[PDB]
């Protein structure tokens, strides 16, 4: 059947992809949160004067 | 011969399982153990919006961070000013059953769809001082579940026919069709660059697609039931999903594997909506128990609860500035929290 | 400390509210129903009194007013209809082969978690076809259903004059199986109203008005604290 | 969009008359409506306002007690009844349409006008500035009280009347530019001091320019400045 | 002794307060029907706190006035107003139930949450008018409300006309409504629908009998006294009336529990607050 030979090609496409170790990916997400911490209003409550609500 | 091809398919799946095991050097939990905890987060209702006479299904925030749109099964769509709680416009809809709504980045247009199987575009700014339908898009053979606008002349839609599409509004026709799911598609999220998107379906799987070439780059698995919600992390290298099995999970694009699961023994109900804060430290979810829980994304510990509804929470949103969160319910009301 | 243009915007918002309230009052004057069937049912021809994603019909009896919806374009979309007055389910009585499939579908709707407080009206169509198959004797219900042979029509049961004893035993046998599922699950919350119909029958619309009058009365006894 | 006005002529002093305006091409019911007059060789002065729904009516002190304003939403008409007329009433009267909501542009369209023959102070000192094609010019307006509000909005408007025709909106709320207007025009200022800058001046920019305030009623206008080649 | 009267005062204040708390601390009970019940509760709690304690002091003091001599009219005025209101609420609850049962579809179309306010205004307005003449024509002449320190009514024309308007006309409407409501449910019988109808008939009957047994005995003997001159019987007649008025007050404690307990939701809420 055509369907089976189309599924085979898709599975082969996803196999030949470069992947990186879990430590690097987790270490990158932790870094982003530390850098943008002071610019999140929800994490630390803003003074009443600054609040628009 | 058909059976022989089926064996070849399994062999490729076996190779894929081995490669992702090799890249499992450590766990997110062991890297983040030293980090200090967020604290306890307490929020209060600052505004209540009243006007809809039936359950609300969807909502969307404008890029300005002051104007929002809501859709209800009373056949009406309303635009609101959050600061003064005033109603700018009210639009009558031809079909009562609507399941989705969207706001254009320019602010000149809005879109809605549902069981009619059509997506309709409305022109907010025109002479004559009225809002009028500009185009109606037809071609899907199943109900419309979600819709988002890339630009003034580009929109992406999801359906219950197991397919997704990209459209040209002026011509009224589909430039590309994305196919490969075996179950109804319930949600869609667009990346910040706008070059890629992710979709979630009732087959319990999520797929990543390239908008220009109409192909599926990668497929993700792990949930035990239908996925109803999907969101993208602010960097663009990771995403989060919610399902009716009562758990939420986080996946990484470059590693190709799940990093963490957020769950508790007390919670047994399904998850309807998901969102992230501007820094990405906090994950917000909506449940069928009428309550919303706040989670620390890095350490998987519950930090707070925001319950203000007497019926199921159906929608959630966070502003681009990051100042406030909005929630919608089957009780006919919308609330703003800070 | 307030702007002239701000006061004018507030006046526009109040006018929008008055229009929304008036539209809501129009809705409480109308009753909504959902039609479900399996395609051999003959569901479209049920209401002869009056007349791709969704189809609609409108009819009126004794000044009360009614609207019906069929989504022939089910697990995910059935959530939307949790506030309808009632659900109408149609089955073909004459087809022995497809009877078990129909029974399984009814059980799923009765036991769904979003439809716990909604009552169901059951229509058993093609009752003329059932009579000729029973009298002819070529096809036996016993082959499909083993317990039929050890069955006796209820002692106090009364049939319409002229109907043969054999038809009365068979008609009563098929009605009993559906009522069994209704008694087994939800209690003190919902009832099934069962009727036998033919294509020529023209009294279907009156029967629906009568069943709705029972549904509203039972809720009022609950609201006033009497029951 | 069209507004046409009729009912005008010579009247003896102590008389009465009614003026009418007919609207087409737009939703008349959703828009608030106003009246304004220009004396034979003078400048614009406001007369009265009626809100959508007929809820709010406001009047100038000079015409109060002798003039009334009404609207007929089904027949799309607006009227002014005038009684006990005096010589000062001679002028040309215009109908203007306005809508109020977040982000709206008020005073967008004006009618041609009909002729009858029988407080914050805004100052624009220059009465005439000579100009040449291809050059940049600046016009300035001053106010008695600050137009900035705690909401963060400054209410000042700019208009142009080219020879032989009605006034047209150029800028609203200090910096915003009206639809269908060229990008050469720009507006800047501070509470109590304001400037409008035109670059690459071309023919068709010749006319009289006016500044108006919408902070409070009564609405007031400056005298006007004329650019001539 | 007199302490037995005290049990009635403690019970009325406590029971009525719990009913107000339930509507306030639950949202399933926020219908228009439950709002009329809260208005009835306010009247019974007030009578208990104000008029009912003053009555007891009269027992110990022998009917003499420990309180100042000129304030007797205020006490008489409050009792007529609070008691008339409770009787008027019960008649309206009876006539609303009949329309629900006889015509179920029309009642559902026109219940708007605006119709509850219109009913509450009418019940209070009728009461103020009947109560108002006392401090107007009687107050000016102090002697009318005083009998050698009695602090008792002396008018023989207000008692006759007032009793008929306040109690006898409301009683007649309640009797005719009851016969019609019971007959309507019976015809439907002539399935679960039948058992629910049989349970409802029994509940309606208990409520009707309580009103006749409690209020009728004080009112009938008061009217008989005015008509009689030499069939008066002297001291015993006066004594019987004093005992009967306390029995009528007890209805105020019973009314909150009877109109709410048959619903399961109310019983659960009362339990949690009592445990707290
Ligand atoms: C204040 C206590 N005193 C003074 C000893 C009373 O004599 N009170 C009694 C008279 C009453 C009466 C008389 C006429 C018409 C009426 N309509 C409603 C009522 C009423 C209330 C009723 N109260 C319950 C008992």
């Amino acid at each position: 059947i055509a369907q089976a030979r189309k599924l085979v090609e898709q599975l082969k496409m996803e196999a030949n992809i470069d992947r990186i170790k879990v430590s690097k990916a987790a270490a990158d997400l932790m870094a982003y949160c530390e850098a943008h911490a002071k610019e999140d209003p929800l994490l630390t409550p803003v003074p009443a004067s600054e609040n628009p609500f | 011969e058909l059976d022989q091809l089926r064996q070849e398919a399994e062999q490729l799946k076996n190779q894929i399982r081995d490669a992702r095991k090799a890249c499992a050097d450590a766990t997110l939990s062991q890297i983040t153990n030293n980090i200090d905890p967020v604290g306890r987060i307490q929020m209060r209702t600052r505004r209540t919006l009243r006007g809809h006479l039936a359950k609300i299904y969807a909502m969307h925030w404008g890029t300005d961070s002051r104007l929002l749109v809501s859709a209800s099964q009373d056949g009406k769509l309303i635009i609101w000013d959050s600061y003064t709680t005033n109603k700018v416009h009210a639009i009558p809809l031809r079909s009562s059953w609507v399941m989705t709504c969207a706001y254009a980045p320019s602010g000149n247009y809005v879109a809605c769809g549902g069981l009619d199987n059509i997506c309709s575009i409305y022109n907010l700014k025109t002479r004559e001082g009225n809002v009028r339908v500009s185009r109606e898009l037809a071609g899907h053979t199943g109900y419309l579940s979600c819709c988002r606008f890339l630009d003034d002349n580009q929109i992406v839609t999801s359906s219950g026919d197991t397919t997704c599409a990209l459209w040209d509004i002026e011509t009224g026709q589909q430039t590309t069709t994305f196919t490969g799911h075996t179950g109804d598609v319930m949600s869609l999220s667009l990346a910040p660059d706008t070059r890629l998107f992710v979709s979630g379906a009732c087959d319990a799987s999520a797929k990543l697609w390239d908008v220009r070439e109409g192909m599926c780059r990668q497929t993700f698995t792990g949930h035990e039931s239908d996925i109803n919600a999907i969101c993208f992390f602010p960097n663009g290298n990771a995403f989060a999903t919610g399902s009716d099995d009562a758990t939420c999970r986080l996946f990484d694009l470059r590693a190709d594997q799940e990093l963490m699961t957020y769950s508790h023994d007390n919670i047994i109900c399904g998850i309807t909506s998901v969102s992230f804060s501007k820094s990405g430290r906090l994950l917000l979810a909506g449940y069928d128990d009428f309550n919303c829980n706040v989670w620390d994304a890095l350490k998987a510990d519950r930090a707070g609860v925001l319950a203000g509804h007497d019926n199921r929470v159906s929608c959630l949103g966070v502003t681009d500035d990051g100042m406030a969160v909005a929630t919608g319910s089957w009780d006919s009301f919308l609330k703003i929290w800070n | 400390t307030v702007s002239a243009e701000d006061k004018a915007a507030a006046e526009r918002s109040k006018m929008i509210d008055k229009n929304l309230r008036e539209d809501g009052e129009k809705a409480r004057r109308t009753l909504r129903l959902l039609l479900l069937g399996a395609d051999n049912s003959g569901k479209s021809t049920i209401v002869k009194q009056m007349r791709s994603g969704i189809f609609e019909t409108k009819f009126q009896v004794d000044k009360v007013n009614f609207h019906m919806f069929d989504v022939g374009g089910r697990r995910k979309w059935i959530q939307c209809f949790n506030d309808v007055t009632a659900i109408i389910f149609v089955v073909d009585s004459s087809d022995y082969n497809r009877l078990q499939e129909a029974l399984n579908d009814f059980k799923s709707i009765w036991n769904n978690r979003w439809l716990r407080t909604i009552s169901v009206i059951l229509f058993l169509n093609k009752q003329d076809l059932l009579a000729e198959k029973v009298l002819a004797g070529k096809s036996k219900i016993e082959d499909y259903f083993p317990e039929f042979a050890r069955y006796t029509t209820p002692e106090d049961a009364t049939p319409e004059p002229g109907e043969d004893p054999r038809v009365t035993r068979a008609k009563y046998f098929i009605r009993k199986e559906f009522v069994d599922i209704s008694t087994a699950s939800g209690d003190g919350r919902h009832i099934c109203y069962p009727h036998f119909t033919c294509a020529v029958d023209t009294e279907n619309a009156r029967r629906i008005f009568n069943d709705c009058k029972d549904i509203i009365l039972q809720m009022n006894l609950r609201e006033y604290n009497l029951v | 969009v069209q507004l046409v006005e009729s009912g005008g002529g010579l009247v003896q002093p102590g008389g009465s008359r009614k003026l009418s305006c007919s609207a087409s091409g737009f939703a008349f019911s959703s828009f608030g409506m106003h009246w304004v007059r220009q004396a034979p060789e003078k400048g614009l002065e406001w007369v009265a306002y009626i809100s959508s729904g007929s809820g709010t009516i406001y009047y100038a002190d000079t015409v109060k007690g002798r003039f009334t304003i009404s609207r007929d939403d089904p027949k799309n008409t607006l009227f002014l009844q005038m009684t006990s007329l005096r010589s000062e009433d001679t002028a040309m009267y215009y109908c203007v349409r306005s809508i109020y909501y977040y982000g709206s542009s008020p005073f967008d369209f004006w009618g041609q006008g009909t002729t009858l023959t029988v407080d914050i102070v805004m100052t624009q000192a220059t009465s005439s500035v000579p100009v040449t094609p291809g050059e940049s010019v600046s016009i300035s307006c001053r106010s008695s009280k600050s137009l900035l509000h705690s909401n963060g909005n400054t209410y000042l408007y700019w208009f142009l009347q080219r020879p032989g025709q009605s006034p047209q909106l150029l800028i609203y709320r200090m910096s915003n530019l009206a639809s269908g207007v060229p990008d050469r025009f720009s507006g800047s200022g501070s509470g109590t001091a304001f400037t409008l800058t035109i670059s690459r001046l071309e023919a068709e920019d010749v006319g009289v320019y006016y500044c108006m305030q919408h902070l409070e009623y009564p609405l007031t206008f400056g005298a006007g400045t004329k650019l001539e080649l | 002794s007199a302490l037995l009267t005290a049990v009635v005062i403690i019970l009325t204040i406590a029971g009525n307060i719990l009913v107000i708390m339930a509507v306030s601390l639950e949202k399933k009970l926020q219908n228009a029907t439950n709002y009329f019940l809260m208005s009835l509760a306010i009247a019974d709690m007030l009578l208990g706190f104000l008029v009912m304690p003053v009555s007891m002091l009269t027992i110990l003091y022998g009917y003499r006035w420990p309180l100042p001599s000129k304030l007797c009219a205020v006490w008489i005025y409050l009792d007529v107003l609070f008691s008339t209101a409770s009787i008027m609420h019960l008649c309206a609850i009876s006539l609303d139930r009949y329309v629900a049962i006889q015509n179920p579809i029309h009642h559902s179309r026109f219940n708007s949450r605006t119709k509850a306010f219109l009913k509450i205004i009418a019940v209070w307005t009728i009461s103020v008018g009947i109560s108002m003449p006392i401090p107007v024509f009687g107050l000016q002449d102090d002697s009318k409300v005083f009998k050698e320190g009695s602090c008792l009514l002396a008018d023989d024309n207000f008692v006759l006309i007032g009793s008929f308007v306040s109690f006898f006309i409301p009683l007649t409407i309640m009797v005719i409504t009851y016969f019609l409501t019971i007959k309507s449910l019976q015809k439907e019988a002539t399935m679960q629908s039948i058992s629910n109808e049989q349970k409802a008939c029994k509940v309606l009957g208990i409520v009707f009998f309580l009103f006749v047994v409690m209020w009728c005995p004080f009112f009938i003997t008061n009217i008989m006294a005015v008509i009689c001159k030499e069939s008066c019987n002297e001291d015993v007649i006066g004594a019987l009336l004093n005992v009967f008025v306390w029995i009528g007050y007890l209805s105020s404690a019973v009314n909150p529990l009877v109109y709410t307990l048959f619903n399961k939701t109310y019983r659960s809420a009362f339990s949690r607050y009592i445990q707290c």
